[PDB]
RNA sequence: CCGGGCACUCUAACGGGACUGCCCGCGAAAGCGGGAGGAAGGAGGGGACGACGUCUGGUCAGCAUGGCCCUUACGGCCUGGGCGACACACGUGCUACAAUGCCCACUACAAAGCGAUGCCACCCGGCAACGGGGAGCUAAUCGCAAAAAGGUGGGCCCAGUUCGGAUUGGGGUCUGCAACCCGACCCCAUGAAGCCGGAAUCGCUAGUAAUCGCGGAUCAGCCAUGCCGCGGUGAAUACG
């Protein structure tokens, strides 16, 4: 969930970006 | 398919199941299934003797896994503990290493609250 | 505001870390608006009397 | 030729512009079908035409924006009705005992200070 | 509601069967207020009563419902330190919420993994008579009765 | 042919300071692009009313800053005339790049 | 999971002061207060004292704390 | 402690800002901290005019600063002299040159700045509170005014216990938003300690 | 996209509009119930706004201020440590315990804000954080941005699991004079408790609650899950 370092949600909350969540 | 020092996965999908391996998760998974050009959704009962032992051949020759990996961490603390190093004297004490609050929640490196006469 | 830590006017602290917002008016080293050089206090107070232009009571 | 009507809901707004024809309606140049894609209650949009037996006797262009697919579904439902109504006026004479006509003001309230959410107040103790 | 006896909040006619009745079991199936979802979940429910049943499944839904209905109810009224069960009629505004909540609430019990299949086979046992739902609305019945003696506490 | 945006605090004395540029400047040029309004970008800042504690009251101030446009097309020397060194308010601040 | 992208960090005062016992062989006993400083092979052998902030601590120093940071090894706070 | 400061209450309308110039995100902190450097000098300086309000206006290098007074007079000096004495140190604080218009106010009894920090004046010379006020309130209540209240704070007579004296007449609605209601503090050094002075003055509604 | 045109959306400024004004019933009246017109109906919905006074309420560490006390020092500079300590106890929260769900992919609707040495398009290097190069904007004409939930397809098949991410090992990026104490971030590895919570107890009456994501102030960076604000989806119930 939310709270998953290494996936996409998790990045989202997480504000962040990576290889679990891309730019584009 | 008794792969990494004595594993055994099998009845589910082979990256879910390679995963029962020590030194091994979802990441890795797709990296031995995708070099070994394994399907990923094969159940392991399924698989191919010519395919397991070469998925074999890769995850136990690449990285450090079961019963090896272990004996490196278990030095590893070992170590900046043998040394002064202050994370050692945490691993020692018991409490947690990176720098968080102890006044309150730190019960999973602690362990069951040992309530006191206040 | 203890005065020799009015030493924020320094300028010239030796990192560029070391410099901090503080209040043009009190000293209030605090909820330190920017566009004012304020802090939450003064904001308040001069604006309830027309020293800070267009700064409006807010309403919606 | 044509006939026009606004409407807007819960912020956001379309725009209806009714033809005769055989029923084809878009949407930022899309199939009805197609810009609410399964939405269950989509059907809605069009309700005011099924209320006086149109829609199999227009077509209509339309143009949505700003808000979510809910509410343009309805904010549609609205200019369709409008303009229905801009078509042929005898027409509101029974479409709005449905007040099709009626523009929901229901608008997200605003977030105050001291509650979590506009109401939703802060949970307390010892007390 | 101490000023004025609160509205009975109407609520808009089901888009594929154009009854209130509906929405209104719908909504109790929705939450987090995602009422596609909702709607969507009773829907197919209504065509797993179909698969399963050659007949239509709004006639299941309103017979399903009929049969949930507690016409009598326990309600508390101290009177001496001892609050006493005090059986009483259930007025048909709450004779339904309560219905449809207790369908929902015994269908979510269920086994079936999927979330319709659990709907339209409570929907199924409840016009059956049998079924969670149906229960309860006979346990509460049980319960007036059971508390006739203390009946002269009307109100 | 004429950029010339007017922004200010006070939606008066704007609304009023354009309307000067586009008559002292209608009868000299073309009719100019009329004035155009564009979004206004609030600030705000949220202050506790008292200090220390009583963090539950607070108290909004906001900064809205207006905008303007005009725009001139067909500039004749009358025209940057009734305008070049013709201003009056004190509540505007104007830039332009025709 | 540590950190200090390319170009470890050694306070000067400390470290042209560590190499510059090198030179005359060895010496006996140091102290800083920059407890911010890595160690490095440079240190191996020697004995810095690290202020914890009440008191400067000897530290010896050996090549299996080489990246470690001196303030690691003189403790802070004081516990039970 | 509530009741919202009229005057920052009404600055929309029935009341204009002391500060009517238009700056910007990098600019404005700097012409902020401006205008009270000057109300500094002209508030430790014209005190015995009566400074009743204070404006700055701006237009780059032009600034206004129209300083309202009660005796001009002080404001100008012998011929044209202080008003120029000051407009010196002006340009040396504010290294924009900037003009120092002064205009006079029609009866110190409507300038709620002045009458509290008249009232004010009193109490430092050691009169009657209670009357002061009642005084007060009357010179405004008397020079038109169609309401009016002064109000003190405490250690009122030296009392060792704070406390706070009234004195108001007319009407002077702080809730209708529209009423326009001058109000003006005033503070009060004392032997032993400070006290506060409030003046509101209710002239015209619509 | 270009021409072109202001109709439409919008931007923002002024103004129109609702008063129980009209219709029937009750009434002495005020007003009450229903009805037409109407976008809206009786205070249309939400703000700003808090009387004389109370608690010897809070704040002398915002500031101002009476008295009191210290003046190689109760003043000042600095380096380092501390405010981040942990056998315990409580408040407010976050993330969960899963299939009305989690994952991957593709794909669709927002509002309000912010941006000079700042937002950083596009490009290339890197699994990535990030790095190198570099266009545009002073910003309704460029950027932060992807909205998420949703829709379509596929996977998982009821298991402490593809639920859940604590904890710990290792590697690395950026901000910073400097990240041991004590920053955030990425990747691999580890993968804890938790199966919906005793007594007791909190919020909310409508676009509210519940749920989903977005911006901002402070600010080098950040321990924000906090606060202030925005919009998407959108209930249940009130006899009394
Ligand atoms: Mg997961
Ligand atoms: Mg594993
Ligand atoms: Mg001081
Ligand atoms: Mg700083
Ligand atoms: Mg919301
Ligand atoms: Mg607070
Ligand atoms: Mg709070
Ligand atoms: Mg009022
Ligand atoms: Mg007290
Ligand atoms: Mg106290
Ligand atoms: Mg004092
Ligand atoms: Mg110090
Ligand atoms: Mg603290
Ligand atoms: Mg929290
Ligand atoms: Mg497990
Ligand atoms: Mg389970
Ligand atoms: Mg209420
Ligand atoms: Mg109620
Ligand atoms: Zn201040």
């Amino acid at each position: 969930g939310k709270g998953d370092r290494r996936t996409r949600r998790g990045k989202i909350w997480r504000g962040t970006y990576g290889k679990y969540r891309p730019r584009k | 398919a008794r792969i990494a020092g004595v594993e055994i996965p099998r009845n589910k999908r082979v990256d879910v199941a390679l995963t029962y391996i020590y030194g091994i998760g979802k990441a890795r998974a797709k990296e031995a299934l995708e070099k070994t050009g394994i399907n990923p959704a094969t159940r392991v009962k399924d698989l191919t003797e010519a395919e397991v032992v070469r998925l074999r051949e890769y995850v136990e020759n690449t990285w450090k896994l079961e019963g090896e990996l272990r004996a490196e961490v278990a030095a590893n603390i070992k170590r900046l503990m043998d040394i002064g190093c202050y994370r050692g004297l945490r691993h020692r004490r018991g409490l947690p290493v990176r720098g968080q609050r102890t006044r309150t929640n730190a019960r999973t490196r602690k362990g069951p609250r040992k309530t006191v006469a206040g | 505001a203890r005065k020799a830590l009015i030493e924020k006017a320094k300028r010239t602290p030796k990192f560029k870390v070391r410099a901090y917002t503080r209040c043009v008016r009190c000293g209030r080293a605090r909820s330190v608006y920017r566009f004012f050089g304020l802090c939450r206090i003064c904001l308040r107070e001069l604006a309830h009397k027309g020293q800070l232009p267009g700064v409006r009571k807010a309403s919606w | 030729e044509q006939y026009y009507g606004t409407g807007r809901r819960k912020e956001a707004v379309a725009r209806v512009f009714l033809r005769p024809g055989n029923g084809k309606v878009t949407v930022n140049g899309q199939d009805f079908n197609e810009y609410f894609q399964g939405l269950v209650r989509a059907v809605a949009a069009l309700e005011p035409l099924r209320a006086v037996d149109a829609l199999g006797r227009f077509d209509a262009y339309i143009t949505v924006r700003g808000g979510g697919k809910s509410g343009q579904i309805d904010a549609i439902k609205l200019g369709i009705a409008r303009a229905l109504v801009q078509y042929n006026p005898d027409y509101r004479a029974k479409l709005k005992p449905l007040g099709f006509l009626t523009r929901d003001a229901r608008v997200v309230e605003r977030k105050k200070y001291g509650k979590h959410k506009a109401r939703r107040a802060p949970q307390y103790s010892k007390r | 509601a101490r000023r004025r006896r609160a509205e009975v909040r109407q609520l808009q006619p089901d888009l594929v069967y154009g009854d209130v009745l509906v929405t209104a079991f719908i909504n109790k199936i929705m939450r987090d207020g995602k009422k596609n979802l909702a709607a969507r979940i009773f829907y197919d429910a209504c065509k797993i009563i179909q698969e399963k049943t050659g007949q239509e499944p709004l006639k299941v839904f309103k017979q399903a419902v009929e049969n949930v209905k507690p016409r009598m109810e326990v309600r508390s009224r101290r009177v001496g330190g001892a609050n006493y069960q005090v059986p009483m009629e259930v007025s048909p505004r709450r004779q339904q919420s309560l219905a449809l909540r207790w369908l929902v609430q015994a269908a979510n019990q269920r086994p079936e993994r999927r979330a319709a299949v659990r709907i339209a086979h409570e929907l199924m046992d409840a016009a059956e008579g049998k079924g969670g739902a149906v229960k309860k609305k006979e346990d509460v019945e049980r319960m007036a009765e059971a508390n006739r003696a203390y009946a002269h506490y009307r109100w | 042919k004429i950029r010339i945006k007017l922004r200010g605090f006070d939606h008066k004395t704007l609304d009023a300071s354009a309307q000067k540029i586009v008559e002292a400047a209608r009868r000299s040029g073309a009719q100019v692009s009329g004035p155009i309004p564009l979004p206004t970008r609030v600030r705000r800042f949220t202050v506790i009313r008292g200090p220390f504690k009583h963090k539950d009251s607070r108290e909004h101030f906001e900064l809205r800053t207006h905008n303007r446009l005009v725009d001139i097309i067909n500039p004749n020397r009358k025209t940057i005339e009734q305008l070049m060194t013709l201003d009056l308010p004190t509540g505007v601040e104007i830039e332009i790049k025709t | 999971p540590r950190s200090l992208k390319k170009g470890v960090f050694v306070d000067d005062h400390l470290l042209e002061k560590v190499l510059e016992l090198n030179a005359k062989g060895e010496k006996r006993l140091i102290k800083t207060w920059s407890r911010r400083s890595t160690i490095v092979p440079e240190m191996v052998g020697h004995t810095i004292a690290v202020y914890n902030g009440k008191q400067h601590v000897p530290v010896y120093i050996t090549e299996n704390m080489v990246g470690h940071k001196l303030g690691e090894f003189a403790p802070t706070r004081t516990y039970r | 402690g509530n009741k919202i400061h009229p005057i920052g209450f009404r600055l929309g309308i029935t009341r204009d800002w002391e500060s009517r110039w238009y700056a910007g995100k990098k600019q404005y902190r700097h012409l902020l901290l401006e205008d009270q450097r000057i109300r500094g000098l002209l508030e430790k300086e014209l005190y015995s005019a009566g400074l009743a309000r204070v404006d700055i206006e701006r237009a780059a290098d032009n600034v206004a600063v129209t300083v309202h007074v009660a005796k001009p007079g002080v404001v100008i000096g012998r011929g044209g002299e202080r008003i120029r004495v000051l407009r010196e140190e002006l340009a040396k604080l504010t290294g924009k040159n900037v003009a120092l218009n002064v205009q006079e106010v029609q009866n110190p009894n409507l300038s709620a700045p002045l009458v509290a920090q008249r009232v004010a004046e009193q109490i430092e010379r050691r009169f009657a509170v209670r009357r002061a006020i009642k005084q007060a309130v009357q010179r405004v209540m008397e020079s038109g005014a169609k309401g009016a209240k002064v109000i003190v704070s405490g250690r009122i007579g030296g009392a060792e216990q704070a406390r706070t004296e009234w004195a108001a007449q007319g009407r002077v609605p702080l809730h209708t938003l529209r009423a326009n209601i001058d109000y003006g503090f005033a503070l009060a050094r004392t032997t032993y300690g400070v006290l506060g002075v409030k003046a509101y003055i209710f002239l015209g509604e619509v």
